């Protein structure tokens, strides 16, 4: 944001975006962990998950954490049962378009194989070898540059990605 | 109208109302400021006394303050001994027994407290400890730290690293920086406002022979109180500043004992000008402006004519 | 042993009732108590349960659903139809060469 | 325009079941819990000292009781275990929160008559004994009655009682603290009139009653299927009962910041 | 749909009384029980 | 009629959660199994 | 709240719930991108099993046995593979584990990380790189004997 | 019925109440607590006291003030009944072989 | 919230036409104490003031109406008027609360004439200094005279008096007669031993208490009775006073060395009152 | 800041009735051979003073008649005077009784707003808590 004609960082406190949002997870009465609809006018919200590093070295109760490790399953792990039923056509991701074609195209989609060969494509053209280090400057993963170009050509070719700083915008951290 | 303490022994028709098997710990010498004594004083606990020849010069730094407020009730000094060499866990107790038994030999209740050292301790030691709370109404410290913040983040750190060594999924390498982190800042006693209580706390209360057992991991403070008695006292704690470099840091007070900002003496540059009658018009100001919250005459009084005046209010709005 | 209406009453109700219509004193609960469960009382670990867990839509005889989620809306539907059945066919010719 | 009155009326009677406020915090409500375990270990040693002292004063009393019974005076017993059914007069007066003034007559002689005329309380009060003395059939000593037609009192507020709870357990059921209060207070009712009944049926059958002083777990097995048995009071709590991760209440938790 | 239905109730209480006023001056003294609205005391009315 | 129930959440391999508190006010998938309007879908519907 | 709460095992030796699983109740879940070096095994119990002496009379014994026994029968061991089995002895398989997630190598080399000291005493640390009745153990810490 | 965090006060009953000072006839004032709104400082007639006074002045009027005396009076009431029991203790009466007397009145 | 008597009946008591012979021969005294309501309610601790803030809060956010501030806001929110002056702004009600003129009059004469008794009585406030004077110069020390009524209106002050031939202190007794109770031995002895000069309620039928005398061969029955108002003259005592004293639950303690008996003392502490129960 | 003054005044009171309920519960203790001890007294005081109120609007619940008894009169403490929610407990709010009269159609209309008036409700509350009523010795 700006500040006497400089860019300065502001640590926008999004939590209060999210109950401005959706007051309705104020209004707590004890049965509602498990109501069907957490908020009547998002009816299609079910989980938000937060990130943020907290430093403290005792793990946060099971209830507010997601299972992350070990086998998943006993016979078959379902990842591989379903991965069948997927095609590489099948779109996963999509970005903005700051310049709109049309009015009506505001998140241009992407798929599988459009990310897979875009990060081929730049791997190869440009040269990448393995253990090779690739960086990328921040903010860049909402446009198709650290989303899908970068992170995808360091995979498919060997490569190492590197992160620079968070952001860019200041001097001090440029 | 500057007015000496008077001493006192307390007679035996008084000492009936103590239960025999206490009536040995009610001391021999006491004092009143006041000229009456009333259903509740202000009860000033000092430092740690070897026998009354330091009671009496003791007396005279409340005596300026005492004299510039006048309580109905006044005040009455309770010295404290030192130390008993045949029990370890004696002293807090015997302070208790004692204070306790000088307040049903003077059929006193719900009191308010002053107290610049070690006797804060033991106040807390009231309120904190369950089944004496009945009898403390109001504890005020002057400068005296009864909590301060390291001990809050390291005891914070302390319970985290037995619930972490207690949990196999902590990898070795936060939890030995944890340990790291502790050793790297092991807790120093409180700041002491007592010439001859230094002594004390050092030798005591606070030696690191003893508080901290696999050191500066465990820590046993079951000699003077743990932090969750600390933080379980509502009692009402005020904190007096002075307005230069003090002692007592007003966050951790304000954290543990509740949000109440510490009234701030503007007179004061340090403590020890405390005692100085030039400050003890402000003191005294504040200490009578703190007793007049909670005696039924002065806020039933209060609020009778705010609601008088509300009426005369709606008086003059009627024509 | 029993009690008249048979789960231990708590102070809350109780001084209430004897200091009548008045609760100041305790307002904190407690938290419930626990009801453990056995791990080995359940039955053992099937296949098919490991298949239909994670209830996918594509068991369903009128058409590939979960493939109408991930296809394009912008499509009549009977040229949708015919659409949908040529990824699912895809998805077959790729399974088989998987195989 | 009477009806409307009413209905606004309806809508100040209606209590609305609303969720928690949405300005409570985790701090603000973590330090009430607190404050709520300090002023509960400040009010313990009241009310233990209470009990004991209740304890040692009904333990005076009987021994009192029994002193008169073992010298032998046993009309006075008799005429000491009646009720003493006469209330505090009108000058008993109330404790109250300043002393009383100077020469106080009220509106320091300003009389408006209007205010001091007495009035009716609402609702009119009339207990089951009323049908006892003003109905038909009327006693000629109330107080005096004979055993049967307290008998038939005691059988016919049984069931009556037992219908009423039924019923207003079946429209409005209430849980927690004013549930368990109330379902309290009626498992008290109904223990006090299934040992009335007992004891008509002790002092009528002097063969059960002689049966029943005989032994013990006869006495204890015929409280249990009549429905006397004790209430247990769990046990006060200082502190913070120290929670397992699954304690959590049911809802979304109280906002930090 | 609270609206209406809200106000169907007063439009039948008042129905209703009025039927309890017909059946007072043909002089059928209802008991208590039968009346569905159980605690009604008809010498109010 | 309070719309709400423990099967929104998503339970893998065995559902070990209390099962008195499932569906509440809402009509389960054997309320609607044991109610379908239709008759007896094909053995090809398999 | 009867209805509504978090299963909470006894007896986690069949580590349950790294396989059945039960989706975390709370609207906002915390998941940082820190927790994949997380080692999610479960809590160390009290009465710490393995120290018994397996005498007749020795009630945890029984019930330890008579749960193992358990476990054995709900994985199929006991009636299918193994047909009879006298519980006697209290056994113990305990694996030098380091508690790494996945396979690791030598930064300072490039070689395979050398063998581990073989445990001497079981301690807490040890407990859940034991072999249990039916618990999980990371194939990465089970390359030694 | 079930957890809270939030201490359990019996909530949503209470509709409001709003505290006043009541001057009692004698002159003390206490305060007590209102559902509707209530001005402060309420002068208060018809009081406990006062209406005792109003007794005793209509006592006066009949000259009934004295005493009632229970021990010199010597009346010799004696009617024994078999069974007969407290009605005025309901909760727990008895069946005793009793004495029958008049219960005391006083007129006004 | 006291109970006014409705249609309930009192039952007065029975002089037994036989002359009890053990009423006779063994001694029977009945004893009476009695004590004074506390005139003012017990001062809180600023524990009880705290969370009475905090009980407030809550009721104010938790009320069965929220957003509306009374009654009387609630009806006039909604267009419809609670008053018998059919007034619906809440101000203007509580401006004239009751619609008569003369009553206002009264409020404007209270407002400028009344103010509270200020609770603490000039009595109470102890001196160590005369008081450890007369302990030093006589080397011995008896209690302030407690003849005082007016002492301290917080708590339960009881009766306390000395036998002039005994010496000692104890409750009022009188010898129990053949015929009458234990109830109305008792309340001739507070009427006639005061001479009809009490308004004495008595809560209870049987008495409180019982204590042995071996070397009166005596049972005395102590019995609780409240003082509500009247004129306490003890000249017309016949066993014999020298004086009496108002006496708190806690220095009936103190007066046990110029007491009669040890036992009386227990037992007289048991069932006196107090209006605190923190000791 | 009243129920705090409430209980203390309702210790205070307890002790007072039980001195005149105790011969009572002594008499009834030697024919049922209970205990006489804490535990029995405190249940019996528990059954005399909380009492709950109900909606009121049930009509079930307003007939209930068993708190009013002679005995459950004489045993009452007065604590519920001295704090209006205690007396929201036992009873209800004072209009709150009123008005439930003409939702179980006890009541006309009418003669609920006659007696529903701000000042009629202060007079009786202060009444009812000092004791002072109207007595009407035959009801029907």
């Amino acid at each position: 944001e700006v500040k006497q004609g400089v860019l300065v960082e502001r640590n926008m406190h999004f939590w209060d975006m999210i109950y401005n949002v959706i007051p309705e997870l104020g209004l707590s009465y004890p049965g509602q962990r498990f109501q069907w609809v957490h908020s009547q006018e998002f009816f299609f919200l079910k989980k938000v998950v937060i990130t943020d590093h907290n430093m403290n070295l005792l793990g946060v109760t099971p209830m507010r954490k997601m299972l992350v490790w070990g086998p998943f399953s006993y016979y078959e792990q379902r990842l591989r049962r379903l991965s069948a039923l997927l095609h590489p056509d099948d779109p996963i991701l999509a970005l903005e378009d700051p310049h709109p074609a049309l009015e009506d195209k505001l998140h241009i989609t992407y798929s599988h194989r459009n990310c897979i060969n875009a990060g081929f494509l730049f791997g190869n053209l440009m040269g990448l070898k393995a253990e090779s280090r690739f960086g990328v400057m921040p903010n860049h993963h909402v446009d198709p540059v650290g989303a899908i170009v970068a992170p995808y050509a360091a995979l498919t070719t060997g490569a190492v990605l590197v992160h620079i700083h968070s952001d860019m915008f200041t001097d001090d951290h440029a | 109208q500057h007015a000496s303490f008077t001493p006192f022994s307390i007679q035996p028709w008084q000492a009936r109302c103590v239960g025999a098997s206490r009536r040995k710990l009610l001391p021999q010498m006491l004092m009143y400021h006041g000229a009456r004594l009333g259903p509740r004083p202000l009860i000033i606990l000092d430092h740690s006394t070897k026998g009354e020849a330091g009671v009496a010069e003791a007396a005279r730094k409340y005596e300026s303050i005492l004299s510039q407020l006048s309580w109905d009730y006044g005040a009455v000094y309770i010295p404290l001994h030192a130390q008993c060499t045949d029990s370890s866990k004696d002293l807090l107790e015997q302070s208790c027994q004692r204070i306790c038994a000088v307040m049903d030999a003077l059929d006193v209740r719900w009191t308010h407290f002053l107290t610049y050292s070690y006797g804060a301790l033991v106040a807390v030691r009231m309120a904190s400890s369950q089944e004496f709370p009945h009898r403390v109404g109001t504890l005020m410290s002057l400068d005296t730290p009864l909590v301060t913040r390291e001990f809050l983040r390291n005891m914070e750190q302390r319970e985290d690293i037995a619930k972490a060594e207690r949990d196999i999924n902590v990898p070795e390498d936060g939890l030995a920086f944890a340990k790291q982190a502790l050793l790297s800042s092991l807790e120093g006693p409180l700041p002491c406002p007592a010439a001859e209580d230094e002594s004390l706390y050092r030798d005591y209360l606070f030696d690191p022979n003893r508080i901290f057992g696999a050191g500066g991991l465990v820590r046993d403070e079951s000699r003077y109180v743990p932090l969750k008695s600390l933080l379980g006292v509502r009692h009402p704690v005020q904190l007096i500043v002075p307005s230069a470099n003090p002692l007592s840091d007003a966050a951790a007070h304000s954290e543990v004992f509740g949000h109440r900002r510490p009234a701030v003496v503007k007179c004061c540059q340090r403590h020890e000008d405390l005692f100085k009658e030039s400050a003890a018009k402000e003191v005294a100001g504040v200490l009578g402006a703190w007793m007049r919250r909670f005696e039924p005459d002065c806020f039933i009084s209060k609020r009778y004519e705010q609601a008088a005046n509300e009426m005369g209010q709606l008086m003059l709005s009627t024509a | 042993n029993r009690s008249l209406l048979g789960y231990p009453l708590r102070r809350a109700a109780a001084m209430e009732m004897l200091y009548g219509g008045i609760c100041i004193q305790h307002l904190a609960q407690p938290p419930f108590p626990l009801r453990k469960i056995q791990s080995e009382s359940l039955p053992p670990p099937s296949l098919q349960g490991e298949r239909d867990d994670l209830e996918l839509e594509v068991k369903d005889s009128t058409g590939n659903v979960m493939g109408y989620r991930l296809f394009p809306v912008n499509i009549g539907i009977r040229a949708r139809t015919e659409s949908v059945r040529v990824r699912s066919e895809d998805c077959y010719k790729r399974f088989l060469a998987q195989k | 325009n009477e009806e409307k009155w009413a209905q606004a009326a309806m809508e100040y009677l209606h209590e609305k079941r609303h969720c928690n406020d949405s300005r409570k915090r985790q701090h603000d409500v973590d330090n009430e819990r607190r404050m709520a375990f300090a002023f509960d270990r400040y009010c313990s040693v009241n009310e233990k000292i209470f009990t004991e002292r209740l304890s040692r004063l009904s333990d005076r009393m009987t021994e009192a009781l029994e002193t008169i019974k073992q010298l032998g005076m046993d009309h006075a017993l008799e005429e000491a275990l009646m009720l003493s059914s006469e209330q505090p007069p009108l000058n008993f007066r109330r404790p109250t929160l300043t002393p009383p003034v100077a020469g106080y007559e009220p509106g320091f002689g300003l009389d408006v008559p209007q205010l001091r005329s007495r009035q009716a309380e609402y609702p009119p009060v009339g207990r089951p004994t009323d049908a006892m003395e003003f109905g038909e059939e009327k006693d000629p000593s109330f107080p005096l009655v004979e055993s049967f037609r307290v008998e038939d009192l005691t059988t016919q507020c049984l069931n009556e009682l037992e219908e009423r709870h039924g019923e207003i357990r079946e429209a409005a059921p209430t849980t927690g603290v004013e549930g368990e209060a109330w379902e309290a207070y009626v498992a008290l009712q109904k223990k006090a009139l299934a040992r009335q009944q007992l004891i008509f049926e002790l002092c009528n059958n002097g063969e059960l009653r002689e049966r029943y002083d005989s032994d013990v777990a006869f006495r204890q097995r015929v409280w249990e299927e009549r429905g006397m048995l004790p209430l247990e009071i769990e046990r006060e709590r200082l502190h913070e009962e120290p929670r397992h991760y699954a304690q959590e209440p049911a809802y979304h938790p109280f906002r930090k910041m | 749909q609270f609206r209406k239905l809200q106000d169907t109730f007063w439009s039948n209480r008042k129905v209703l009384v009025n039927r309890v006023k017909s059946m007072y001056n043909q002089g059928a003294r209802t008991s208590a029980k039968d009346m569905p609205i159980k605690t009604i005391n008809i010498k109010a009315f | 009629v309070w719309l709400g129930g423990t099967a929104a959440n998503t339970s893998l391999g065995r559902d070990v959660m209390p099962s008195t508190g499932k569906y509440i006010n809402i009509v389960s998938p054997t309320d609607v199994a044991a109610n379908i309007s239709a008759g007896a879908m094909p053995p090809e519907a398999n | 709240d009867t209805m509504f709460q978090y299963p909470v095992y006894e007896n986690e030796l069949d580590t349950p719930h790294l396989f059945n699983i039960t989706e975390p109740p709370d609207f906002f879940v915390y998941w940082n991108v820190s927790d994949f070096e997380r080692t999610s095994y479960p809590p160390l119990p009290e009465e710490d099993h393995r120290l018994l002496l397996p005498l007749s009379g020795s009630a945890p014994w029984k019930q330890h046995r008579k749960r193992s026994l358990k476990y054995l029968r709900k994985h199929e061991i006991l009636p299918n593979y193994l047909p009879h089995v006298r519980q006697d002895v209290n056994l113990s398989v305990v694996f030098p584990g380091v508690y790494a997630t996945r396979a690791r190598l030598c930064e300072e080399t490039g070689e395979p990380l050398p063998p581990p000291p073989p445990v001497s005493r079981m301690t807490h640390r040890n407990f859940w790189m034991t072999a249990h009745c039916g618990n999980y153990i990371e194939l990465a810490d089970l390359q030694h004997p | 019925g079930m957890f809270a965090e939030e201490l359990s006060i019996e909530r949503s009953r209470f509709p409001r109440f709003h505290s006043t000072f009541t001057i009692q006839t004698d002159g003390s004032l206490n305060e007590r607590e209102f559902e509707f709104a209530v001005p402060p400082i309420v002068t208060l007639f018809h009081d406990r006291l006062s209406a005792h006074r109003e007794r005793q002045l209509e006592l006066a009027k009949i000259g009934k003030l004295r005493k009632e005396r229970n021990w010199e009076t010597e009346q010799k009431g004696e009617e024994s009944v078999s069974m007969a029991c407290n009605a005025l203790a309901f909760p727990y009466c008895i069946p005793k072989n009793m004495l029958k007397r008049s219960r005391v009145v006083d007129p006004l | 919230g006291f109970h006014s008597q409705h249609r309930t009946p009192v039952l007065p008591q029975v002089p037994a036409a036989e002359v009890q012979q053990a009423a006779s021969e063994s001694k029977v005294r009945v004893a009476y104490l009695l004590h004074r309501q506390p005139v003012v309610k017990p001062t809180p601790h600023p524990l009880e003031m705290e969370m009475a803030f905090l009980l407030q809060r809550e009721h104010q956010r938790y009320s069965r109406h929220e957003s509306s501030e009374s009654a009387t806001h609630f009806m006039a929110q909604r267009g419809q008027s609670i008053d018998a002056l059919n007034r619906t702004d809440p101000r203007q009600i509580q401006s004239n609360f009751f619609g008569l003129e003369l009553y206002q009059d009264a409020m404007r004469v209270v407002l400028q004439r009344y103010k509270p008794e200020r609770r603490v009585t000039p009595r109470d406030l102890w001196d160590p200094a005369t008081y450890g004077s007369s302990n030093a110069n006589s080397n011995a020390s008896s209690p302030p005279t407690r003849h005082s009524l007016h002492r301290k209106l917080d708590d339960y002050l009881h009766l306390i008096v000395r036998d002039e031939a005994s010496g000692k202190w104890t409750v009022p007794q009188t010898e129990l007669r053949g015929r009458e109770t234990l109830r109305m031995a008792a309340e001739r002895a507070i009427a006639t031993d005061n001479g009809e000069g009490l308004d004495c309620y008595v809560w209870s039928n049987a008495p409180q208490a019982t204590v042995p005398n071996a070397n009166d061969g005596s049972w005395l029955f102590i019995y609780v009775a409240t003082y509500l108002s009247g004129r306490p003259k003890f000249s017309e005592f016949r066993p014999k006073t020298i004086d009496h004293a108002w006496v708190t639950r806690h220095e009936m303690m103190q007066y046990e060395e110029n007491f009669q008996s040890p036992e009386l003392v227990r037992v007289l502490l048991d069932i006196s009152a107090d209006s605190t129960f923190e000791s | 800041m009243n129920d705090i003054y409430a209980r203390r005044l309702a210790q205070a009171t307890m002790f007072h009735q039980l001195m005149r309920c105790h011969g009572t519960l002594w008499a009834a203790t030697q024919v049922t051979k209970e205990q006489m001890d804490y535990n029995f007294i405190r249940e019996e005081f528990m059954r005399v003073n909380g009492r709950r109120a109900m909606p009121l609007l049930l009509g079930a619940a307003a007939n209930e008649n068993l708190h009013q008894l002679h005995l459950s009169h004489l045993s009452e403490h007065c604590a519920w005077g001295e704090s209006a929610r205690a007396l929201a407990v036992q009873r209800q709010t004072p209009l709150s009784q009123r008005v439930a009269a003409l939702g179980r159609m006890a009541e006309t209309i009418h003669q609920v707003k006659t007696a529903s008036t701000v000042q009629n409700l202060f007079n009786e509350q202060i009444s009812c808590m000092e004791g002072i009523s109207s007595f009407e010795e035959e009801p029907l």
